[PDB]
């Protein structure tokens, strides 16, 4: 965490930091995304 | 006219011989986006003045 460090999350790449949650989210819930069409928040596969 | 809207998505699905085809078609048109807004940016500009 808290590096830009390049991810890839089940084909979805990128590049920024890591931060841990506050808001919360569906128990259904993969993926957020804001207003701009970007990626906004990522769940592992593995660790809920 | 794209594949799609993320210039990460083109080049891990495609091939370099093609997948500057679709570049080309992402660049002509976000350069005619930014021609626009700094032209009516420059019109809002003298009215101020």
């Amino acid at each position: 965490k808290n590096k830009c460090v390049n991810f890839n999350f089940n084909g979805l790449t990128g590049t920024g930091v890591l931060t841990e949650s506050n808001k919360k989210f569906l128990p259904f819930q993969q993926f957020g995304r804001d207003i701009a069409d970007t990626t906004d928040a990522v769940r592992d596969p593995q660790t809920l | 006219g794209a594949i799609s809207s993320v210039l990460n998505d083109i080049l891990s699905r495609l091939d370099p011989p093609e997948a500057e085809v679709q570049i080309d078609r992402l660049i002509t048109g976000r350069l005619q986006s930014l021609q626009t807004y700094v032209t009516q940016q420059l019109i809002r500009a003298a009215e101020i003045r």
